[PDB]
This record gives structure tokens, sequence and C-alpha cells, in this order.
RNA sequence: GUUGCUAAGGGUCGGAUUGUUCACCCGUAUUAGGGAUCGUGAGCUGGGUUUAGACCGUCGUGAGCCAGGUUUGUUUUAUCC
RNA sequence: GUAGCGAAAUACCUCGUCACUUAAUUAGUGACCUGCAUGAACGGAGCUAUGAGGUUCUCACUGUCCCAAACUGUCUCUCAG
RNA sequence: AAACAGAUCCAGAGUUAGUCGAUCCUAAUCUCAAUAAUGGGAGAAAGGGAGUACAGUUGAUAUUCUGUAACUGACAACAGUUCGCGGCAACGCAUACUAUUUUUCUCCGCCAAUCUUAUACCGUUGGUAGGGAUCUCUUUCCUACAUGACAGUACUAAUACCCAGGGAAACUGGUCAUCAGGCGAACUGCGGCGUUCUGCUGGCAAAACAUAGCUGUUAUGUCAAUGGCUAUUGGAUUGGUCCAUGAAGCGAAAAAUAGUUUACUGGUCACUCGUACCGAUAACCGCAUCAGGUCUUCUAGGUAAGUAGCCUAUGGCCAUUGAGGCAUGAUAGUUCAGGGAAUUCGGCCAAUUAGAGCUGUAACUUCGGGAUAAAGCUUGGCUCUGAUGAAAAUCAGAACCGAUUGUUACGCGGAGAGCCCAACUGUUUAAUAAAAACGUAGUGUCGCGCUGUGGUAGUAUAGCCAGUGAACGCGACAUGAAUC
RNA sequence: GAAACUCUGAUGGAGGACCGUACGGGUUAUUGAUGUGCAAAUCAUUUUUCUGAUGUAGGUAAAGGUGCGAAAGACUCAUCG
């Protein structure tokens, strides 16, 4: 009981200052876990885009290599650049292309 | 032990069942006085060397 | 980045062993370790197996080479001696 | 005074080869009576030699764990014999062979093994035939008159430049002669005491005596630099 | 101040370097030296001296040597009269 | 006796001579060199890194000390065996 | 000390195996024999090695006994099937024996990473059985919520490898990481196959355990959902490292080539020897029930980076003479105004420093180090807010609070500046010396091409070591990293 | 950046690297306790090392003017020039 106390406080955040540390930020959670959790969102969040048809054959390659570099540190900046280069590249693709084929 | 040899337990019976003290009748027999057992003894103080 | 300025492969090393001696060991070292082009199968996967030995791994093979590179010097020579030889009569 | 480290090799208790991984002896087939294909099965290492070991099928399969020149492969086919052509692999008699050309693992006697140049990177140079007795060059400078019939491989043996990369550590040297035998590290005869060596003792460590002594000396006595006719610096010549 | 006599009741020191005794400087209340198994190790300490490890220098063909230097080196027992 | 090094882990005379270090230094550091008896794989000069190694100083901190004192645990004290 | 106690004394009693070991095989190594020979034997209770599990029972035995359910081998006849077919392929399904050769399993170093069963533990969701607690508060707290070897066949879904189609630069696919591919990638098959996985059974509730009641046995009940950023173990997928490349043999199966052929599935028996207990805490070695020494196994919760230190369930314990005093002294400890090494051969000793986060880091250097250099700051409690994940976790930010205090106990460097020696990790006088001594890499010199060289060995014309060796080697010395 | 290439961040996990656990391996200091010892070499606190030239077990090899020795004349059953 004692210790149901001292867990449900340091969900809302007991306990938990720069006081009461005494392991390394990487001892307490690793730098090679973060990694790992990283971009095994980062692969699954381009392979829903490439079965889904919104992302082509090339600009998966280009956007799973910069993954594997620090171009996103987060899901929601991977989406946004999606949604950027969207926007930015397919008006054109679809705007230059398509006139310009038969003139 | 465990695992002893078969003549290793040959020898550690023999030893055990030596080990007793001496019979009242002898004494009634032959009158003597003060014969003890030359092969007792006690585990703990003296060892066999066997 | 790049994170030494001068040392490479000898960084392993730390302080020890001498400035003359690193230099020595770090055009060995680089040596050993390196992907070969086979032959055979014709792939760049030739790596040192043991000392004379260097394996292919995607052919399955081996060949006898120098020390730590496949091509020694004074065998590549005697080759080109056997060759004119064999070549003349 | 104690019986030297020297020796104390001879009796041969810690001081023998340690055998065990080693693969085994490597040599030819013997001699048998034109020409014979024999292809290579695999070429491995064995531990205290330098040299790979490249093992040979005469196909029963008749097998023969020969030493290996640089260049083989696996499943090339090696030709040991009299009419065999010249590659590097192949195993010729020394009537056969042109002049001038780099030799491995050369017979002393024939049908024997191999004997003069195996270690790796090395090679025995042709000098010249004389009639019967093929002259060749040893890996040393020194040149010896060997019978034509007798066979040699052609090429440089494999492994070649080992020494040129230094080791760094003591451990280094201690997995070396693991797979070899005990003779390391040395300590050295000065620093002993006089019972155990000839140059120990003294009140400031130094040797004393010459130094430098005969083939007649006996033994306890050979310490040091045997029968040198020269000394120092070989400088020049 | 220099010096003679009677007087040993009392006082006669803090520090720097040195194993020091001795010496020599800085500083103060002016300022002597000695004995007691060179008082005092079952009271201490072990820096020195003086073992076995090791280094330097001269000497010795060498083992080894050296009031020549340097460093690491076990200090027991009272309960008897 | 060349190059280096040089009162040195080697320099007896010696507490060498002159600076820095200190209020005060036979210690420490840097120079000079009439090197008792330095010296080049008998290896010479060197110290970035490493050291339960040797040695000197400064800052921090302290019962090591001026100068001792109080309290606490087990024994020493008394009784039975 | 005491004693009715005891590992003491006395009298009896106790160790049950086809499956655990030994037995069988060889390793380092040892020893005989033959040379008409090409070996035989020994050598491991940690290597190799066919085969067992649960529940119950005794004052002491249990994987050994009893009950229940398996499994392995050998020797017999005998009854019924059967005399070779499917898939383009990977492969599937019911097929002999002797011999030779060939190959495989047995079968192999160390280190590092990722994923995942089982077991333990912590968890969000509930629940029911009993017990503990109660002035007040707590729909609370604790215990319990379980299934063996063995045998089966579903489709879910994995990764390895292979096969069929497919035929790739605007290069595509893929890992935590390296990467893979025209010697054929992506991709499609309700492909093939091996190893793991989830669910559903058999074993199987009849047992076992917990409640309730009756005098041995009858009742109910052991449930439903779904995470682990935690650990250990087994396994899978890989990488790195070596002048280091990490056992053998018995045994088993397969294949090929000959020859001889029908085969396959479904009662009896299992020899021999060990088996108790201790395993340091009094059962071993130290003369002893000696604060010493001696190989390994299963390993709970909280705090924390933790197999640290500190505290506590299960389990095991009070091992230790008592009664009374408390001055002095010895020894192990907290604390000491003002000064701060004046003590002392000497800062010997102790004190200060300390964890983590955010700043900030010099001369010199072999450019790697120095470096945790040095020197500053912050750290609690409570109520919240936000970001990243799947995720019950972890990190960042702000209020307010009181003795300015907070790595609160526990655990955790005092630091800097010169000089000497040895380069460095390492070794050493068991019992006064751990060092500058030894060692080492690096450098150098000498000897020798096997009928040889450096040894040893001893009367047998024994054969042993370097040598399963051959100058990039073997042996003999001296210096002792680098730089000049 | 014309080039040869070299700036920032991540990834990765090398090293006879470092701190640090033990019924691990050693044994520096207090020259502490003990020295009629618990002990014919112990105890406490402190200290060193902790993937390696590592520790350790069983079997096995080497025997007295011999053995073995990372060398101290060390060790060879409390015995060793």
């Amino acid at each position: 009981a004692r210790h149901t106390k001292r867990i449900l406080a340091k969900r809302l955040g007991r306990h938990t200052g720069y006081g009461k540390r005494r392991g390394g930020r990487n001892a307490r959670l690793t730098g090679k876990f973060q990694w790992i959790r990283r971009i095994r969102v980062l692969r699954k969040v381009l392979v829903d885009y490439r079965k889904r048809n919104e992302i082509d054959c090339h600009l998966y390659r280009k956007l799973y290599l910069k993954a594997k570099g620090n171009e996103f540190r987060n899901r929601r900046n991977l989406v946004e650049h999606i949604q950027t280069l969207k926007a930015e590249n397919l008006r054109e693709k679809t705007l230059q292309s398509q006139i310009d084929a038969r003139r | 032990a465990a695992h002893k040899t078969l003549r290793t337990k040959r020898i550690l019976c023999k030893a055990m069942k030596v080990n007793r003290p001496m019979p009242q009748f002898i004494r009634q027999m032959t009158g003597v006085r003060h014969i003890r057992n030359p092969l007792t003894r006690h585990w703990r103080r003296r060892k066999m060397n066997i | 980045a790049r994170r030494t300025k001068k040392v490479g492969i000898c960084g392993k090393y730390g302080v020890r062993y001498g400035a003359s001696l690193r230099k020595t060991i770090k055009k060995i070292e680089i040596s050993q370790r390196k992907k070969y082009p086979c032959a055979f199968c014709g792939k760049d996967s030739v790596k040192r197996n043991a000392v004379g030995i260097w394996t292919c791994t995607k052919c399955g093979k081996a060949v006898a080479g120098g020390a730590y590179t496949p091509t020694t010097p004074a065998a590549l020579t005697a080759r080109a001696a056997y060759k004119r030889i064999r070549e003349a009569q | 005074g104690h019986i030297v480290r020297a020796q104390r090799r001879g009796n041969g208790s810690v001081f023998q080869a340690h055998t065990h991984h080693r693969v085994g002896p490597a040599k030819f087939r013997a001699l048998d009576a034109s020409v014979i294909s024999g292809m290579v099965k695999e070429i491995i290492h064995d531990p205290g030699r330098g040299a790979p070991l490249a093992k040979l099928i005469y196909k029963g399969f008749d097998s023969a764990l020969v030493i290996a020149p640089e260049g083989i492969h696996t499943g090339q086919f090696i030709k040991c014999g009299a009419q065999a052509d010249l590659h590097i692999g192949n195993i010729l008699p020394l009537a056969q062979i042109p002049e001038g050309t780099e030799i491995c693992n050369v017979e002393h006697r024939p049908g024997d093994g191999g004997r003069y140049g195996r270690c790796s990177g090395d090679s025995c140079r042709v000098i010249g035939h004389t009639e019967n007795y093929t002259r060749i060059q040893l890996p040393s400078g020194r040149k010896a008159l060997v019978s034509n019939i007798c066979r040699a491989t052609l090429g440089i043996v494999a492994g070649g430049g080992r020494p040129e990369k230094p080791l760094l550590k003591a451990g280094n040297v201690h997995y070396k002669y693991k797979a070899k035998r005990h003779t390391w590290p040395v300590v050295c005869g000065i620093k002993m005491n006089p019972v155990d060596h000839r140059h120990g003792g003294g009140s400031h460590q130094h040797m004393g005596a010459p130094g430098t002594v005969a083939r007649s000396a006996r033994p306890g006595q050979k310490l040091g630099l045997i029968a040198s006719r020269r000394t120092g610096r070989r400088r020049g010549t």
C-alpha cells in the first residue's frame, strides 16, 4: 500500500526531479533505445503511405534514407514534410508535364 | 561418498561393525580386566586414513 | 563529421605505443579489413579469413594471397615471369 | 651452479611443441612412377605455421596436405608430374623447369616430402642445370646441388609480409607462442644471479667475461655469441 | 658596561632547514652550562646507524668491495618480588 | 671523452658560489663547471600518457598541535560458577 | 558456567532404479606387443553418451518404492497388409540386406547487438473465497486464482533458405547496425521446407490445493480481460575480432557403385555396482565444536544506474555464562570556542571534496590525450501543464509552500604547480622489501641448409626434445615504447 | 566547393581504455588491533585489480647437485645458497 502511493505519485511526477537521480541520462533511458523507438515509428509510417498509394516508388527512397539520418525527430515532422512535399511537388508535376507534352 | 566404490564400501562397513564396546562375558570368562577394544574410534577425532 | 583529424583506424590504441608504430599499422589495418573484388563470381566481397587465406562470401570459394593484402607484389611478378617463358617456345 | 635454461630445453617436459590443433604433416604424395591431376578441395589454416596449407585430392580419393603457393584457388586442378605445363600450382621435377624463376617446397632427396623454402613469402631460386644436379639458391643466400628427378611446387609461398606489421602488445606475442611452444618470455642472463647463468652476478649489472665463445665450449658454457667471426654493426658488405 | 665575592629558592623559551648532538639565521621579557649505564625503548617513536630486494659512482678479470651516495624494509611479555 | 648531460638516485672537499622560494631553508627549483670518480644499445638526452613508486611547494580542510575536555558501545572494577 | 539438551555415551534401525550416475567411447598422457607387423590395453562419477514424468507414502529411502501415464533397446515367433506411386519444381507418401568408398549429424573459441517463448517480478481492468486490522479513516490489507513428461493437427505469422512465374537506373527493396540484386531484385503464389509462435485439445481432474459441513466422505470453487520501457534462461537473426582460427573417438543415418532381393505395421525380458547425512554455519583441511582456508548450483519486494549499501515478507534463527557497579585505563566511535600544520623525520592520521542536470574547461601533447582538468550554479514537498512513444514510462516547464534546506540516512574523487625513476596493461621475495627490480613491444648482433645445429640420454648400435619443424625459420645473447 | 575533397548532426560500438560490484584475484597504509592471539601469519578500516599476458577446478607431464622459475636464490607438503 505504501508502494502504491509512490507509484501513483510518480505517474503525476513527484519524487522525479534533479535531486532524486543517481543514474545519468543514458543510464535511465538509453540513446540506443530512443533511436530504435524513433526509426521504427518513422519506417512504419512510410510503409503505410506506400501501400496507400500516396507516396511513389521514388519519393519513398529519398525519405527512407533521410529518416536514417536526423532529418525527422518525430512522427508529426515526417507527416508535415510529406504534406509540404506533396503540395509543392505534385501541383507542379501535374501542371508542368501535362500541358507541355502536347504543346 | 556418495559414489563410493564397492571395495571402499567394504572397508567402511568393517570399520563401523568393529567399532563397539568390548563384551561383558570375556571379563567373566578369562578374569583379566582392563582390556579395551583396539579398533574403537570416534569419527571426528581420529580419521581412518583409508 | 570526421572526428579524428590525423589518426584514423589506430584511434583504438589511444596514447600508447608511439607515433611511428601507429603510422605503420594505419596502412596495414586498413588493408586487411577491406573488401576486395572477386575474380570468379565477380562481386566485391572478398574478406580475410585467416593469415594467408582470402574467402569470398558469395562464391563460397577461397584464394591464397598475402598476409594483409590478397596480392603480394613479389607473387604478382612470378605470374609475369612464368607468362613470358610459357608464351615463348 | 644449476643447469641453465639453454640446457633445460633438451629434457623436454614443458618445452614441447603444442601440437594438438595442428591439422597434419605438410608434404607431397609419394613418388610412384605420366602426369596426375589433383583438385584443390579446400585451403585451410593450421596453427603455428604462418603459411596456409592446401588439401589436394588425387581421385577412392587419395589426399595430400601440400603447402600453398600464392594464387591457388579452390577447385583449381593442380598437375603433379614431368609433362605438366608451367602454372603457379603445378609440381614439376627440376629437370623440366626453366632457370631464373621462383619455386616453393623443393625436396632435398627425391620422394621425400619437401624441405627447402616452406615458410610464408619465401622461394628458392634456380641458378642453372649442370646435368644431374640442378643448382638452386635458398632464401638465405646459400647454394645447393639438388638432383633433377626430385620435385618442387611452382611460385612463391602464400601469406607473405606477416612481420611487416609489428605486434604492439605483449598479449599478441602470448597468443603467438601459445600455438607454437613455450619459449617466452625471456629473462636475460645478466639479470640472473651467478649460479643460474654465466653472465649473472656482481654489484652492478654487467657481463665481465668476453661474452663470445668457441664451438669447442661445453654444455653450460655455450651462452651468448657462438663462434662469431664478426660482431657489431654490419656496415656495408 | 667590564670585573670580584656570597648565593643553586625560583626562571632559562616560540620557529625555518638538517636523522642529528652541535651549528646557523627569523622573533620575544632582559637571558648559563652540566650529571644521573653519553638519565629515560616490557614508556613511546624508528628519521639515522646496521641484515636479506634494488639503483648509481670509483675499485676488482670475476664472485664481490666501499665512515661513498640513494630508496623499500617485523620494535614481543608484567598476572611474580 | 666527440654530441649531450653536469654539487646529479653519481660531487669526497661541501651546509660549493649566485638568483628564485621563506619573516627565517644543510631541503626544493634554475644557472655557473677545477666532473675526488658523467658519457653515448655498459646505451646518451627526453616526461605526452600511466604509477597503493621517490621528493618540494600553494589553496581547501581539519584535535597533528596551542591544550585539553565531554559523551557513547565492549572489556578492565565487585559477586556466583 | 548450568543441563533433563546435544554432531557426546549406550541399544537397535535405515541407503530399493532398463530411463539419475558408474559400466561403454576416446582427450592430454602412460604402457605392452609385433616388424609375415600398420596394432592391443589403460586413461573423464564436470567432455562424448539410447531412454521418465507427475501425484502419493516413511520415524529415517525416493526421478529408485506404490498408483497412474510414457519411452528406449534386445531376442522370439505370428496375424493382417504389400510387391512404387504424386508435384512443372522446391519436395511429399508404405518399403529390404551384405560390402566398398564418399559425406553428414555427434561438433565445438571469445566478444557485442536486435527480436522472442518459458519462469520470476511489477503492472493497468474487474471478481470470489477465507483470514488480519478498526477511538476515527480505509468499498481497505494479506494469502489463493494452478496443469508434468509425452502425443496430436488447425489456421493465424514470423524470419532463414530454396522453387515456379516475373525481368529491374527516374536504381529499387531492407536492417538497431553492416547491406542485397541480371550467378536474377521488387512482387504474386490460399508455393516448398526447417526452427520458433498463438489458439484448440488429449494427458486432465479421477489428481492437487482452498473454503463449508458431516463421521472416512459429500458439497461448491480454482474465473474473465491484456500490457511490460524489468530481469534471468532457452532459442532465432547477424556482426566484429586474431602473426590466436578455437578436441578426438565410439556410435548413428544417408548417398553412390556393384551383387543378393519382397517388405511394412501390430508378446517376453532388461544383469552388475553407487544411492543415508554434512558440504563449513560445529560434520572437509588446519592437533580442537579454530573469527583461517577450500569447487559449484536455485536466487523475492522497496530505495538506487545497480548481483552496491540500507530496510522487510517466505525459510532459518536468539549461535553468545549469569547477578551488580561505572571512577581510572585500553580499544572502537560521534563532537569540540578561537587559531589552522605552529605538531612531526614527514599533513602520518582524520577532515574537506563527492551522485546527477545545466554551464565552463588551461599550459603542454606522440594530436589520440590532458579532462570528472580547474571553477561556478541547481537539486525537497505539494497541485498542475506540455512534448515523445502503443506503452501503465521518462523529460521538459510553471505555480504555491516552510527553519535557505534538500546526492537530507545509506553509498560516492580533496584539488593544483614543480622535479626524479620506469614508457605503458602485466610479474615478484607464501611469513618484515611491490619497487626504480623482472617483464614487454621496438631496435641490434651471432650460429646453422638436416649425414645439420642447440640440447638431453646411457649401454640397449635404446631414441628422446626443438620437429605434425625449414632462414618472413629454429636456437644463442644484449638493449628495453616513441622522438633526437 | 570549378575540383581534390572537408564542415555540422546522427548512426555505430573498437580498445592488453576508464570508474565500480563479489564468499573473485592480489596485499598499499594505519608501521591500528592482536602479539599467554580466533590464527605456528589472523582481524578491522583504508587501498589495488576486476574480459584480460584474467581467475579457477579435475585429470595429466617435469624429481634432489635434479626439477621449475615474467629471476626474489623464489618455490619443490609449516622444512631450501
